[PDB]
């Protein structure tokens, strides 16, 4: 289920974290990321992160339990009726056409910021017959895939 | 002669209209994750 | 639970963002130069001649040129 | 060349190395022969040695990087004077009304026998047109030909 | 008229523009890299019927004795007008028959002279006589047949 792509950008996120590279995430290991993403956790939740994966109870992360928590929580979003219901929302005004203006706002509604120029770069990727907008059909395929 | 020169512009073309492909293909991929990844934080809610 | 997978996903999305204006800007230099590359091989395919005293008479005119 | 640049070089070397196959330093007549065949020619081994000598200037039978360095910074041209520009928009403008349409750029780009889908040219246009009116005018292909 | 010492020295002043080498003699290849540097393009036969023209002994290059004669010559020759005509070309590289500051600069520089921006525009400025910011033909010819 998990893809050659998905392995291996996981396993890029695990050395990130793993700061010294010694092949296990610490508590304090997550607590430098955390705080250069500007967050402040407490000893608590450090230990809370850990022990949501940590399998052999050992105290740290190794990629294994990383991958385990990964492949579960990252799983494809791609039955018929997610689609139907996905493409429900992002078409916000229920016309059947998805606008950069509808995608536009549900990266708001998410914090999923990004520029006007690329939001307008994923209609374009995924409308198919280049008519400015994505319908169902459009967005079906856009969401399986690969 | 500007023999070797005709080759090697040819050469250097065909890798420039790969690199061309190459990109694109690489920023379909990605858009095609945010799209992904989009839905699922969104149905999510 | 479900924390550390929060984490992890704003770090993926960090560097998604990253691959998508790097990816942008990867072609737009890559357009740049064939843009380039079209035009100077184009411009190859466009389709007695003494200069000697031409060249005196040029070097000439600013010897009395600095001399006015 | 100091006219040249250090990402030139760097292209030039990368294009050396399409030719010089094992890394060894040097372009043979024979790695030149392999390059020209899978290139759908058939040279014969006199016209790979008169390629050779074009730019073997120490005379050693073989063409290493500073030679092939002398001949790409020489042939390669950069056309970035105002003449230079003109005229190459001339070309592309094929009705010279000022504008290059996705039209035109199509044509030029397949009577070079350039290999570009009518998505990629189309591609070359919008990253082209500045202002986003549909086209490019002089003054956006002036900006293309001199940027990063 | 005679050859003066000091016409001999500027005749000898460009001669050395040629001679790229210093090795006293003008060759194929070094004429033919002024012209390129010049905005013209000849082809090896070019080059060599050009050096055979001036080449007086046959050795193959001009010495500049040879520069001498050939250039005492056209002096001499003020009939015509097709030397003043063959400084313009050097001069108008699109050959538009207008001469622009910058191709003045070019060859300015091409040649080993180097006037500041202040001077190149005072001679656009001078020769301009119509006042269009550039040189033609006629404001050419007059500009080269005066001071
Ligand atoms: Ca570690
Ligand atoms: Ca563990
Ligand atoms: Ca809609
Ligand atoms: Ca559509
Ligand atoms: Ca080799
Ligand atoms: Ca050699
Ligand atoms: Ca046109
Ligand atoms: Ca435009
Ligand atoms: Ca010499
Ligand atoms: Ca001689
Ligand atoms: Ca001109
Ligand atoms: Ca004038």
């Amino acid at each position: 289920q998990l893809t050659e792509e998905q392995i291996a950008e996981f396993k890029e996120a695990f050395s990130l974290f793993d700061k010294d590279g010694d092949g296990t995430i610490t508590t304090k290991e997550l607590g430098t990321v955390m705080r250069s993403l500007g967050q402040n956790p407490t000893e608590a939740e450090l230990q809370d992160m850990i022990n949501e994966v940590d399998a052999d109870g050992n105290g740290t992360i190794d990629f294994p339990e990383f991958l385990t928590m990964m492949a579960r929580k990252m799983k494809d979003t791609d039955s018929e009726e997610e689609i139907r219901e996905a493409f429900r929302v992002f078409d916000k005004d229920g016309n059947g056409y998805i606008s950069a203006a509808e995608l536009r706002h549900v990266m708001t509604n998410l914090g999923e910021k990004l520029t006007d120029e690329e939001v307008d770069e994923m209609i374009r990727e995924a409308d198919i017959d280049g008519d400015g907008q994505v319908n169902y059909e459009e967005f079906v395929q856009m969401m399986t895939a690969k | 002669g500007s023999t070797l020169f005709a080759l090697v512009r040819t050469a250097l073309r065909i890798k420039t209209e790969g690199n061309l492909e190459q990109a694109n293909e690489e920023l379909r991929a990605i858009i095609k994750k945010i799209w992904k990844r989009t839905s699922m934080k969104l149905l999510d809610q």
